[PDB]
């Protein structure tokens, strides 16, 4: 389903990374986790020399992040394998909910 | 050079060129190559601002900056070559104009741009464009001037490439487009000298592709006078045979002995005399183009050809001449 | 009636750690039972139920607090909304997180927080990424009734890293807890009482502690923000790549927040097995390096002495010719400390087929024993150190080198009252360190059981003995390591289920190097050697290389090796490439390319392989996957990425020993920690952090 | 047990695997042989490397960077040692 | 009377003249800011360079800035 | 057209149908866009066959149906003067990469 | 300045940094000021309450204006 | 709703909603048959195919979702029959029932790629003539693959080279806590 999809040939030998975006460390809120996204590396972005702004050349610059977000690694892998991309799934690192309680702040250092 | 991009049309190539002859038939292909491989082009125009308008496109938002400059006045050529590292020179004429003579338009300018680029230390590659067979003692004063131009651009500025394109064919050219619109004199083609001339035309796209290829090359192609000949060494009559294949017309040539032609082109050679009126740019009958037409020295000798640029020219049949279809 | 209820998985895929499957307490989160281990606060009993309870000061890594009441879920039979962060889930407790009393409590508190809070959201650096903005726009009321004179607070000077605007700060106390507990420096404080509460050092005191730049991610409010990332970008512009870090060999996880072609901000990201949510100030603010002094064009040396930015063909040609016209045993391949596994494999396979065996990482001194993988790894995981009872940091100064290893050591000193022993140079430690001795003599004193700390190391159930690879430089490395392994066999340190013996490294490439067998056989290499090929190694002593050596520095910044280099080959940084790195505990991360390479730089491995093919040696692979297959050939540990591969061989195979040197006590391996590599040295932030000492 | 390895080969890489059912003979070989081998060749890089599932091989780097690969797919301890002996012999 | 064009009407009057306000420019001239107030510029679009406006990389602007975020060595 | 491709056999049959259609339509292609001089009928047949063979390893019938549909779309937009002609004439190792870019 | 040398190439009109560093700091009474903007609370920036406990003038981040305690 | 009682249960196969406009998420095989019902029926008379909205869910297995809207000018009601067909599943065409479906299905195939069975003249309606690729999918980048078009020495012709532009800046506004 890569050939019928009209995508040019040179963008079906692309190497993607099917990660799950970790939580933004700045804000302690999990409302953006569990949305697996293909990551077309799309690193090539120069600076259009007339003005200060940048200028990509890869068509898959933004769609990796924007508007292409699956809901499960199986669906994302099925997607990146239909289209014939070389996906390397990077598993998401999840937190241990280690048991913790308030009364541990007021622990007694014996003597 | 300092290239930061992938292809062109938004890339950078570290080539802020000043194609001195950009507002011309060779210039529009060379500027498109330099500004489609993503590099700035400081197209300097001579008169009407409508001259380089067809070059504001084919370059992305300042990749082509048309600038105004007077050919005889420096301190303006230095302003056009202020921010530049490549300076190509396409400024040339096939016909003497009452104001600019053959030397003042082919030799005394190329030498002047050479000197004012030498002074502006930083012009890495300076390409100098002159016709093939433009060697001294050539009959056409255009080729003697264009030979002196080579000799003065190499002397005053060494390691300066010198393309030697032979008559270039293509859209809006000066070789085929005059023959057509003279086939519109009822198929009457006046091939001069009887078509015994042997000259190697070349698709102008490939001359441009060579002029850019000596820029993208390494330290080589510096001071080495190429000869952008092309394939299929032709004769004027034979080349005309291919036009009539594109434009649907029946070959109805005539032969003109060289005295008859030089007498037919004896007018339009009083250019310096008829001061209060400029003459209408002799298209087909040009006494100097005829002096060049006499001797078939327009053939590539053992000098550097397209092969020394990893480049092979297109043919002259098919698309590289399909600009003639607009005459059918 | 055959309904389809949502799955109701934990809030962030959070692995719930039962201490045993018997004490699972069952509480009702919105009438949906969830089985949580014994001791889970109501907030965690809801994060198991997928319910995300808005929290301002409750950090999972940090202690529990009530400095604000943003959570206030209503449990069934309590008279008042219980703070979910501190209320331990009792069996049968019914938690109603969305009942009108809970929502009114949340709106109440989010009005108080936004009451004395200044309208700094436009000028606040964390304007988009703000807990206060995203809790007000989601759980707090749409309007504010407070129309009076908000309180305002002066901006404390907390150093050249944390820009402080305490007026925005809500006094939730999260940072004053982070600096006291995790960072362990105890400089921040909640000075005063009432609304007049002000967070920061009472006397002007730059936060001299490293690891204290993470207070910005800890901070739920703009108040504490990165001064280097002063205002340069916004929470929405930044395209994020889940890269790794290469400054220190802990291999901490990272998010290189880049805007276009440059790295605006380097922020951590959760990886509980290396760095929980914290990264050293060497990693947060080294991003400024990647844009300064970068090598962008291959410069060879002319007939004068200054460089000439020739193209790649010419530079590779000159290097190839000069390797063809040199004796093979005179080629050396010093590989930089930031070099990935691939380019180190390509360097090995290149300088090998050239007839030499003089490739080695920048830090590993002569005669390293890279045979058995326990001999240069942190066998106990960086998480494993949480189960350790006693530590013996043999030199190693882990606060300086491998800062996240020291963060784990401090966390596991605070949580479980572990006691550490320190045999090294006099240093400053976050926690109680109990400095034992300065030199290796006190190491023998422990090896022979004649020390008051050997009786401690014996009795401890799970002991750990961190031995920094900084002491491999000493001449008697075999003697020191033999005494270390004697302590191990004597105190049952390395046992079948614990393996408390662990060596940490200070260079990111060092683990991957010693994994690919990149061993400096001995000296008389790098001397009487005439093709030194520094692959990004700046800390290599360019006073050792002979003056006639044709140094070819394939770096990306160049500090002192570049000046010696007869030809430079600009390489990519650690963010611009995709390199397989191995940290000290054996975990094998893999960076993901964030920003485009600067100028005409190339990948490290690409440069070395292109130099190979120019210099005649036909090298089999021609791609990144090919050289990773070659790595799988030479060291398959570095191909199974994101998976630690423990070394299943204890010290009982190391052959024998020698005598340890009495003189020359353990030497400080890392002097600055703010200038440890090239990215960090050319930075404009790390330099000027010299004031932070 | 060979002694002449440090003078013939450049390094020996044994890709045993941690706890596989196979590759256990390779682990036994290393456990019983490596101490004596290194005590007899105090400077050779006898590289021992672990994995999760990589077939137990024994590589060998000779002078000019060539590499023999011997797969110890089912070889027992004396078989593995004979393979190493062949490796040492094929370099000198 | 020749060479006129629109946009020569200063901002003090360009309100009164488009019927957006009812304050003649003799009344908004007491409101134009003295510290940063700037005279009009007639929109010199095309009338030669150094009158026309130019971005900071146009190669016609004196002081063509380089945008390369990395500082070369 | 309904996807009668309940098997690779019907799909292959209609592949041959489309191939015969394109081949028997090459005359009008050469006429409308003037390739009877630059390209030979052998070469256009060669290109159509290299297309149908380049995508021959499709064990999925519906994907072959959709490929044949895209091909019929291309042809029908080439037969009529819907698309131009300068593309039809165009439609008909590591080191050398390393020297150019980093990708 | 140097920051202002990135967007302004005129270098004849005074740089905004100087235009705000040359306006005197405004005396006030209490320990907190408003600086709602120019004068009209709806045509200025969101009101920014500044603390004047320090001796040196405390600038308003949005407008650059400076306030001192004036005890 | 009356329409669900009379309708054969098999035709409303997968789903059925009851607000924001009611829908019968049916199966692709029973679609034109379901569209035959609700039209030419005395108590359900739609007669008016308002819209055919292709919707692309990349994370599904049946990617697309051809949302047929339907107005009932007689009973003043609006029903949204849906389907689900992936990139290579030809779905029944309802141009035979509502002849307005012709252009809507041409657009659904053009944008997405959901070919329509026995639809006469199923030809790209919106996108460019030589357009390869299906735009309104999700995996189709906004700026397109090869969709810059500039003039050149190939005079009177605008080429179609690979695309390069100021990079579309995707802003990650989405905040946690939903
Ligand atoms: N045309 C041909 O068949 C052949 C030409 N060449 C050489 O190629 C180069 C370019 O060819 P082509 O573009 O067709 O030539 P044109 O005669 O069309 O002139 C091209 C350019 O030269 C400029 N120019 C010519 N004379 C002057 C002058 N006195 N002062 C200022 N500018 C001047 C023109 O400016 P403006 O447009 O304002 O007049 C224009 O920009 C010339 O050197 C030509 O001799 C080589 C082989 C044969
Ligand atoms: S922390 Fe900053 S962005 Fe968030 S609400 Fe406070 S002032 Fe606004
Ligand atoms: S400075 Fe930040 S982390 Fe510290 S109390 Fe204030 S808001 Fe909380
Ligand atoms: S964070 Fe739990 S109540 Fe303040
Ligand atoms: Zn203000």
């Amino acid at each position: 389903i890569g050939k019928v999809s009209g995508i040019p040939e040179e963008h079906l030998s692309r190497k993607v990374i099917i990660y799950s975006p970790a939580r933004t460390a700045t804000q302690s809120g999990s409302g953006k986790l569990g949305k697996w996204k293909i990551n077309f590396v799309s690193t090539l972005k120069w600076e259009n020399p007339l003005m200060g702004w940048t200028s990509t050349g890869d068509p898959y610059a933004n769609v990796g992040d924007s508007a292409l977000a699956f809901d499960s690694e199986e669906a994302a892998k099925s997607f990146a394998e239909r289209h014939g991309w070389d996906y390397k799934v990077k598993k998401p690192n999840t937190p241990l909910l280690k048991v913790k309680s308030y009364s541990d702040n007021f622990k007694w250092k014996g003597n | 050079l300092a290239r930061k991009g992938t292809g062109g049309r938004s890339s950078v190539s570290g080539i802020v060129a000043t194609v001195f002859g950009a507002t011309g038939f060779l210039g529009r292909y060379l500027v498109q190559q330099l500004a489609k491989m993503g590099s700035q082009v400081l197209v300097p125009f001579r008169g009407s601002e409508d001259s380089p308008r067809h070059l504001k496109l084919m370059g992305d938002l300042g990749q082509v900056v048309p600038m105004k400059f007077d050919p005889r006045d420096e301190d303006s050529i230095k302003a056009v070559m202020a921010k530049a590292n490549v300076v190509i020179n396409l400024i040339g004429r096939e016909y003497e104009t009452r104001n600019f003579s053959f030397e003042d338009a082919n030799h005394h300018i190329a030498e002047k741009l050479a000197l004012v680029a030498k002074e502006h230390g930083g012009i890495m590659r300076y390409i100098q464009v002159s016709c093939l067979g433009a060697s001294v003692s050539s009959p056409s004063r255009m080729l003697r001037a264009k030979a002196a131009a080579e000799e003065a651009v190499l002397n005053a500025l060494p390691e300066a490439t010198i393309m030697r394109p032979a008559t270039m064919i293509g859209t809006e050219d000066r070789i085929l487009n005059p023959w057509s619109m003279f086939v519109k004199k009822y198929g009457f083609l006046p091939l001069i000298g009887g078509g015994t001339t042997k000259f190697q035309p070349v698709y102008v796209v490939d001359v441009a592709a060579a002029i850019v290829a000596a820029l993208k090359d390494d330290g080589s192609s510096m001071g080495k006078t190429y000869e952008l000949g092309g394939p299929d060494v032709f004769t004027t009559h034979e080349l005309a045979e291919i036009m009539y294949d594109m434009i649907r017309e029946w070959p109805r040539y005539v032969k003109l002995p060289f005295p008859i032609a030089k007498a037919m082109a004896a007018p339009r050679d009083f250019m310096v005399n008829k001061v209060p009126f400029p003459l209408p740019s002799p298209q087909i009958f040009n006494l100097d183009q005829i002096n060049a037409l006499t001797t078939d020295t327009l053939v590539s000798d053992n000098a550097l050809k397209f092969q020394d640029l990893d480049l092979v020219p297109h043919k002259l049949k098919g698309y590289p001449v399909e600009f003639l279809i607009q005459y059918r | 009636p055959t309904q389809i209820l949502p799955p109701r998985n934990p809030v962030g895929g959070a692995r719930v750690h039962f201490s045993n499957p018997e004490d699972a307490i069952e509480v009702f989160v919105d009438g949906y039972a969830v089985k949580v281990p014994k001791g889970f606060t109501v907030l965690q009993a809801c994060e198991v139920a997928g319910v995300d309870i808005p929290r301002f000061c409750y950090h999972s890594r940090l202690s529990i607090a009530g400095n604000c009441r943003m959570c206030l879920v209503e449990v069934e039979k309590s008279p008042k909304p219980v703070a979910s962060c501190a209320m331990p889930a009792l069996p049968g407790m019914k938690i109603k997180t969305d009942t009108p009393i809970a929502k009114k409590a949340r709106e109440g508190v989010m009005e108080f927080l936004l009451m004395n809070h200044p309208l700094d959201c436009p000028i606040c650096d964390q304007g988009g990424e703000c807990d206060l903005q995203d809790q007000s726009m989601a759980f707090g009321s749409d309007r504010g009734r407070f129309t009076e004179m908000k309180r305002s607070v002066v901006d404390k000077n907390l150093g050249p890293l944390v820009k402080t605007v305490m007026t925005r700060c809500i006094q939730c106390t999260r940072c004053v807890r982070f600096a006291s507990e995790v960072a362990g420096v105890q400089d921040l404080g909640i000075l005063g009482r009432g609304s007049g509460e002000e967070i920061g050092t009472y006397v002007e005191k730059l936060m001299t502690s490293e690891l204290s730049g993470n207070v910005i991610d800890i901070c739920p409010v703009g108040a504490l923000t990165s001064k280097p990332f002063a205002f340069k970008a916004r929470n929405w512009e930044l395209k994020a790549t889940e890269t790794i870090d290469v400054s220190d060999a802990v291999g901490s996880n990272i998010r290189v927040d880049s805007r276009g072609p440059e790295v605006m901000r380097i922020i951590p990201r959760l990886n509980e097995d290396i760095n929980e949510e914290w990264i050293s100030d060497k990693t947060r603010f080294c991003y400024d390096g990647l844009k300064r002094q970068r090598l962008s064009d291959p410069m060879i040396r002319d007939s004068d002495g200054r460089f000439k930015a020739v193209s790649w063909r010419d530079a590779l040609a000159v290097v190839g010719d000069i390797i063809h016209q040199v004796k093979p045993d005179e080629i050396v391949g010093v590989a930089g400390q930031l070099s990935d596994a691939e380019s180190m494999m390509v360097l090995k396979d290149f300088v090998n087929r050239m007839g030499s065996d003089n490739v080695w990482c920048e830090g590993t001194a002569a005669g390293v024993d890279a045979d058995l993988r326990y001999s240069y790894l942190m066998n106990t995981s960086i998480s494993g150190l949480e189960n350790a009872d006693l530590f013996l940091l043999i030199g190693t100064q882990p606060r300086v080198e491998a800062a996240m290893v020291n963060a784990r050591i401090c966390k596991t000193v605070r949580a479980s009252n572990a006691k550490v022993g320190y045999v090294g140079p006099p240093a400053e430690f976050n926690y109680d360190c109990k400095h034992l001795g300065t030199g290796p003599d006190t190491l023998k004193e422990i090896a022979e059981g004649r020390h008051p700390f050997c009786t401690a190391l014996k009795n401890a159930k799970n002991p750990a003995i961190i031995v920094g690879a900084g002491l491999f430089n000493r001449t008697d490395k075999n003697a020191i390591l033999s005494s270390v392994e004697s302590i191990a066999q004597a105190n049952n340190v390395v046992r079948p289920d614990w393996n408390g013996l662990n060596f940490l490294l200070q260079y990111a490439a060092q683990a991957a190097a010693l994994d690919l067998g990149l061993i400096q056989q001995s000296a008389k290499a790098l001397e009487s050697a005439k093709f030194v090929y520094l692959m990004g190694a700046d800390d290599v002593n360019v006073d050792k290389i002979p003056k006639d050596a044709f140094v070819v520095y394939q770096g990306h910044h160049g500090d002192k090796a570049v000046y010696r280099a007869n030809v430079i080959l600009p390489a990519s940084a650690f963010t611009e490439k995709e390199g397989t790195y191995e940290n000290t505990e054996g975990f094998t991360q893999q960076t993901v390319p964030a920003v485009p390479t600067v100028g005409d730089a190339r990948d490290d491995w690409k440069i070395v392989r292109a130099l190979s093919e120019v210099s005649g040696v036909k090298l089999p692979y021609n791609s990144i996957e090919g050289v990773r297959s070659r790595i799988k050939s030479v060291a398959p540990n570095l191909v199974h990425t994101d998976e630690r591969e423990p070394a299943a061989f204890g010290p009982s195979l190391k052959p024998e020993c020698k005598e340890a040197m009495s003189t020359t006590p353990f030497q400080t391996v890392v002097e600055n920690f703010y200038m440890t590599n090239s990215i960090t040295r050319a930075s404009k932030i790390m330099a000027q952090c010299s004031a932070v000492l | 047990w060979r002694g002449s390895i440090s003078k013939s080969m450049k390094e020996l890489r044994i890709l045993l695997c941690q706890s596989s059912p196979a590759s256990a003979p390779t682990r036994t070989f290393v456990e019983k042989n490596y101490k004596d081998l290194k005590s007899l060749n105090p400077k050779l890089p006898i590289l021992i490397r672990e994995c999760s599932g990589v077939q137990p091989q024994m590589w060998a780097r000779y002078d000019m960077g060539v590499e023999r690969c011997v797969n110890l797919d089912g070889l027992t301890e004396p078989q593995i040692l004979k393979a190493l002996e062949n490796l040492v012999k094929s370099g000198a | 009377k020749d060479r006129y064009n629109a946009s020569q009407v200063p901002a003090e009057w360009h309100g009164w003249l488009h019927f957006i306000t009812d304050h003649t420019g003799d009344e908004l001239l007491s409101l134009k800011p003295k510290r940063y107030g700037l005279e009009h510029k007639e929109n010199f679009s095309g009338e030669g360079d150094a009158y026309i406006y130019h971005s900071k990389g146009h190669t016609l602007n004196p002081g063509q800035k380089n945008w390369t975020r990395y500082q070369s060595w | 057209v309904p996807p009668n491709s309940a098997n690779l056999t019907e799909a292959r049959r209609r592949v041959f149908d489309f191939f015969r259609a394109a081949c028997r339509s090459i005359p009008t292609i050469m006429d409308i866009y003037n390739l009877q001089d630059v390209v030979a009928p052998s070469q256009l047949r060669y290109a159509i066959s290299a297309q149908i063979r380049n995508n021959a390893h499709i064990t999925d019938p519906k994907v072959i149906d959709l490929l044949i549909f895209k091909g019929m779309e291309e042809l029908t937009d080439i037969v009529d003067h819907a698309k131009q002609r300068h593309h039809i004439i165009g439609q008909y190792d590591f080191l050398k990469n390393f020297y150019t870019s980093n990708y | 300045g140097n920051h202002t040398a990135k967007w302004m190439q005129d270098r004849s009109k005074k740089s905004p940094m100087e235009l705000i560093s040359e306006v005197p700091p405004i005396k006030v009474d209490g320990r907190i000021v408003a600086c709602e903007g120019d004068t009209n609370p709806a045509l200025g920036h969101p009101i920014e309450f500044i603390c004047l406990d320090l001796n040196e003038p405390a600038i308003c981040k949005y407008c650059g204006l400076r306030y001192v305690q004036d005890h | 709703k009356y329409s669900w009682e009379t309708l054969p249960k098999k035709w409303v196969k997968k789903m059925e909603r009851s607000e924001h406009g009611n829908r019968f998420d049916t199966n692709t095989d029973y679609l034109f048959q379901l569209l035959c019902f609700l039209k030419l029926h005395t108590y359900t008379r739609v007669q008016v195919l308002i819209d055919i909205c292709g919707v692309d869910y990349p994370s599904r297995k049946r990617r697309f979702e051809v949302v047929y809207n339907l107005l009932s000018t007689r009973y003043n009601s609006r029903i949204r029959v849906q389907t689900s067909a992936d990139e290579v599943t030809r779905i029944s065409s309802v141009v035979s029932l509502f002849p307005s479906a012709g252009w809507w299905e041409r657009e659904v195939w053009d944008m997405f790629g959901v070919s329509f069975i026995n639809h006469p003249d199923l030809r790209r309606i919106l996108t460019d003539y030589g357009f390869e690729g299906h735009p309104l999918r999700k995996d189709f980048p906004l700026s397109g693959y090869v969709q810059v078009r500039y003039d050149d020495p190939e005079k009177r012709v605008v080429s179609e080279p690979i695309e390069m532009t100021q990079e579309f800046r995707y802003f990650d506004f989405a905040s946690p806590w939903e």
